[PDB]
């Protein structure tokens, strides 16, 4: 069956073509038994991804007991790296990344980590979302702090997707990243100083005792105008931007408004979007190797 | 702006000559725009304030600015110390940072002299008269005898408050500990301990007071130093502030350390340096002012300048304008 | 000895034109005395009596590591050439990170405020982009916690050098110059790595895995004792600072070094720690000795400087 | 001697200041070296005169404010001989004309089109250079008429004071220079923008002849014959140079002061014992600083105190 | 976007490889690539078609330390081979250069370098016979003297083929000098000046014949070792013609005081808004031979 086999980059994924499925697909290997830690993203990713069933989230077809997978071109990163965008593509781009976060929330499980390195493209100039594996249902050590919600740097609702796809907006507009930091305190300086001051009216969920008093000893600053940082911008799109980065959590903008904005609103069709057909830890070893077999056996003769 | 000097037909005027210099050129303008520049620092910490301690675990009431100092060991050997006092012994200052060498050189000064001499002169006829050489100052080695001789006694305690009671030694508390035995009222470290001002040193293994350190190990041994809870310390004395200024008076690892320290805090606010490196080397050292704000240790906001001239020419000029003018204001 | 230049009229033939170097005059002349110095180095170090015949003591500052001469470092210790390394703070956080994302060049005029904006730093005339120093936590977050696990129950303590050596065999690759640093028992001592971006990530650790502990005791007996029980000795110094002063008070015990070779381009009207006239006074270094100095940048003269007296030898080894 | 400073809890008095100096090391023993000798030079001076002093300075000086402090100088015939370079001559008559104004970053292409010349950290117009030339040019018309009828041999000396006497401006360093029969040597005039504005009145009314050789003699003989002599010496170029060897054929110098700040590991001229310009007797003192930060200082202590 | 790279010995010892590889190392090697690609194009434009003329004329100056150094034979390879088109020189330039034609010196102290007292007493016995001619042809022949021609006439009585200025004028080549009656060479024309007076030197016509040279030129070059009087007499000489194309800085002096970096001269207008000058910050005795070794010395037959 496994024929073509070459080399596309490191577990490791590599190009592989079966005889009989007479399909070109990618194979990922996966070694999670050295740790328990790595063991729960592999439970959570092969029974999250199996569950699910959608046209933009990617999906399985396979398992070699070793995961078949269809494969893209390539990433956004490369893309924002190389060419610059128009505002059609844009356009597009936004309402399939939002179209796929109505699912994902409508199936009422928590994403994060929601990078572009993350979304996927080929050469039908589609959109696609892939790794899934740190999620919750509605300590932790995440590759990236440029693009996470604040509530979560400092110490959950569904506001933080909202933030992501923001972050991820602005840095499609503008060629470079928005909010570049180092370290923890110089990302919450930074995010403050573009952000504007906080008011005490918007500090009111903030629980943690020190975390309160360094955002109270602050001083005051005043926030820029966005049309000063982007001149060369839709106003629409301004709009939009600004609406989608607020700092209180419990007032920002909503999956579903959001699809309907004028900015969008050209492309959207109530009935077109699906809805989810179905609505929706400890440290055992030997059993949990036996629960992530049983979750497996479907995948063999 | 225009471009004048001083007439000196008026007679001697001291006051108008220093005041003149502003638009003259050159290096005068620097001298200019530095002067105006820490007479604005000073100007913002006597505006009043109107918890913190625990925090910070420190015992110092919160002013309204902070001001950074530090400086090179070879300084204070070389006779500016007595501008040092000055400024630590009323509160001027809060943050010291120092090298090993200087504190060494500074506990000597209190019980034996220093004498002049001669810039080019061979070691080889040097060594047999037994007399060291440092740039062109001159030290006996007898001074280095009466060290040895009053420094084990304290170690030999430090080792016995260690081992008895619970204390964890760190290098901002073995300065504290030196100051108040020296009992003296001209070392400027005798004055730090008595306003709490702390003073910081990372690399205080090297130099003189290593070497003390190493004899009596084979003895008495089992002293412990950590280096990781004064980074808390020096760190939290800059998150937790309002406002920040530095004067960084010589390159090398005091220029690292202060400036990396602002840097959790969006950079200082007014800055001036103050040495004679060169930059198409590429060293820290003799890095433009402009060159830290791309690391994000000077705000955009600030007008930082540098001044090329040896400290010695400098420092006393700089003070009697700025800090001296204002001495019955505290 | 008189004044003769290379005449090229004989054509090119480059070994010669290095050699002609010595009778050139001015700073050219005192890289002359460099050749013929380290060359007696080497050729004492064979002779025939783990320990050798000549210690040779090497220390570099931060730009160095930095910049391209990063691989003549590499060769140097490779092929046991130098037996202990002296470095500065950010010494060890450029080297390792260079193991995972690149520099770039540029130029000397570059503004700042733009720089800031885009989100770029500079160190002289190279660029290091942000996202570098973002894959270092990535990697030193979880050696970091296994740190602090064996303090507390198998109970080793640490210091500076035990630490460079347990971070030199986690990277493993080649080209990392403190992989070669485990792998061949060369020690590597700095005593201000409190300082650089190494220390503002330890720092953030200790508010969630608190209790590391760091010693500067036990660094100073290491050091006394390499040189304390040697037979002879050198010195190679690139650049100044606490590098140079460290060295010099080590070798003090001993009543000096013996051969010695300095590149630097400081100067001396300041008095700062940064001639070699100084070190015999104080007892650096011995009277029979005959230091030389070359006033030059290290980026332009120790690749040739190395094109003599190594590599050359290399089957002798 | 032990090391002392200045204890600031006394107060202030810029008397003692200036004065403690000394005590401390490093560069600032140097700078009480150099009162001392200067203070000798003024004891030793106190037509023929006891003792000769030379000044010499770069051009770069000139267009700051140090110009003031050297009309001081030459205002009370406090020195005799002063040389310097082809751009000194040039920028103190432009200052009687026309103003500058005042950073090290700014770029050339951006200044370029705007018309703006850079020296250091400072600006001059473009403009300014109109009037110069607007000037200049009918003077040359009657040098040459006076060459080629009269018949008198010319040098660069006395162009220089021709040129001083006409000005007529007392901030002009140049004015008091011809009323009080001080000499001012320079040995490249063609350097500067003078050399552009001959070459552009070369084409008519050709036939303008300068001399090397008078200059030299006359510099000559007005060093050999004095009983006491001394240098100042602001700067290093080819002023160091022609001072040294116009004071070399006597055996050498009694006193001099260097205030330069170049280093000597290029090995350029910017020692004296070696070629006999100093003498054996003789105790040379050197200060490494900006001129522009010391020289002013120097003139505090010493030639004002005085008179 | 290029990264950083040496050269890594492990391949082995190849001196080619590793002059090209200063260009990736960084900080003042960049420059030096910089300096060697600046120098290779000027040459590259010399050699296409269009004293005789050429496609472009390269300038050429030094301080007088150079030539007492080992440096002296590297740029007699120079004009050997009618590489250069004019040399300008200090007032030491000349003196010391006649000197070692005839007498030796050791490594009376001019810097890491000595030479004898005696030495200098060999000059006196050989510049009187010259010099007492000079004065006579002016009388009885009214001819003009200017100090280009007066080292030109220099050089034809040596006769010796190791002395960089008698190989000056068997190509025509000038020499120029603003300040000659500095040094050793004004000390000894004073002593001439009572026995036999009436020698007259002009400068004016040196200005003349060194800004003509300049402005009749389509394109042109600059490479100037060290700074003071050369580096500014130069750039004014080509302050005309509207700036020059390519230029070459090596000198180690810094820009605290007004010796300033090549950006300055832009704004003067003396090096053209499209040109990219090249400075470097190293010593001229470890730095310029290897520069001639890499670039003019690779094109030997092609002249």
């Amino acid at each position: 069956r496994y024929t073509n086999l070459s080399y596309i980059g490191e577990g490791m994924v590599c190009s592989a073509y079966d005889n009989v499925n007479k399909v070109r697909v990618a194979i990922k290997k996966i070694s999670p038994f050295e740790h328990q830690t790595y063991c729960q993203r592999t439970l959570r990713e092969i029974k999250i991804l199996l569950r699910f069933r959608h046209e933009n989230i990617i999906g399985i077809n396979d398992i070699i007991r070793y995961i078949v997978q269809d494969l893209m071109e390539t990433d956004l990163y490369k893309l924002l790296k190389t060419q610059h965008l128009s505002n059609d593509h844009i356009c597009y781009f936004l309402y399939q990344i939002l179209r796929g976060l109505k699912y994902i929330h409508s199936a009422n499980v928590l994403h994060r980590d929601l990078k572009p390195s993350n979304l996927l493209l080929n050469t039908t100039c589609d959109l696609k979302i892939c790794d899934f594996g740190l999620a919750r249902v509605a300590t932790e050590y995440v590759a990236t702090r440029w693009y996470r919600a604040p509530e979560i740097m400092l110490n959950y609702t569904k506001s933080i997707d909202i933030w992501s796809v923001g972050c991820i907006l602005a840095e499609m507009l503008s060629n470079r990243p928005i909010f570049p930091g180092k370290h923890y305190l110089d990302q919450l300086n930074h995010i403050l100083g573009i952000l504007g001051s906080p008011s005490q009216e918007d500090l009111n969920c903030i629980i943690n005792l020190k975390a309160r008093n360094y955002l109270l000893s602050l001083p005051h600053k005043n926030k820029v105008p966005w049309n000063r940082l982007f001149p060369n911008a839709d106003s629409k799109a301004l709009d939009l931007l600004d609406k989608m980065l607020t700092f209180n959590p419990h007032k920002r903008i909503e999956v579903e408004q959001a699809l309907a904005h004028p900015y969008l609103e050209q492309y959207y069709d109530p009935s077109d979007e699906p809805i989810a057909e179905a609505p929706f830890d400890d440290l055992p070893k030997e059993k949990l190797k036996e629960l992530i077999f049983e979750e497996t056996a479907r995948f063999q003769p | 702006t225009q471009v004048r000097g001083y007439d000196f037909n008026r007679g001697v005027n001291y006051r108008a000559l220093l005041e003149a210099f502003g638009t003259t050129g050159f290096q005068a303008t620097n001298f200019g725009r530095a002067v105006q520049q820490v007479n604005a620092m000073i100007e913002k910490k006597l505006e009043p304030l109107s918890q913190h301690a625990d925090l910070t675990q420190s015992r110092r009431p919160l002013t309204s600015c902070t001001i950074f100092l530090g400086y090179t060991s070879n300084l204070i050997s070389s006779g500016i110390r007595e501008t040092i006092r000055y400024l630590v012994q009323h509160n001027m200052v809060d943050v010291l940072v120092t090298t090993a060498g200087g504190v060494e050189e500074d506990l000597i000064k209190c019980l034996a002299p220093t004498y002049l001499g001669e810039f080019s002169l061979r070691g080889k006829e040097l060594r047999e008269n037994g007399i060291n050489r440092i740039g062109n100052l001159l030290v006996p080695n007898e001074n280095y005898c009466k060290f040895e001789d009053w420094l084990m006694p304290i170690l030999d305690q430090m080792v016995m408050e260690q081992n008895t009671e619970g204390v964890k030694w760190t290098p901002s508390k073995m300065i504290a500990r030196l100051g108040k035995e020296i009992n003296n009222p001209e070392s400027v470290y005798y004055w730090a301990q008595k306003n709490h001002i702390p003073v910081f040193s990372p690399a205080l293994t090297d130099g003189s007071l290593g070497d003390m350190i190493f004899f009596h190990s084979y003895k008495n041994p089992g002293l412990v130093l950590d280096i990781v809870e004064d980074l808390r310390l020096i760190n939290t004395q800059a998150i937790f502030a309002k406002c920040t200024g530095m004067i960084i008076l010589g390159g090398g690892v005091v220029k690292h350390h202060i400036a990396n320290a602002n840097l959790m805090r969006n950079g200082a606010d007014y800055a001036v340096y103050i040495n004679t490196a060169q930059e198409f080397d590429g060293s820290d050292s003799g890095a433009r002012p402009d060159e830290a704000v791309s690391w994000g240790k000077i705000r955009v906001d600030a007008q930082p300048v540098k001044v090329y001239a040896d400290a010695s020419l400098v420092f006393p000029l700089l003070v009697a304008e700025t800090f001296a003018q204002k001495m019955d204001a505290f």
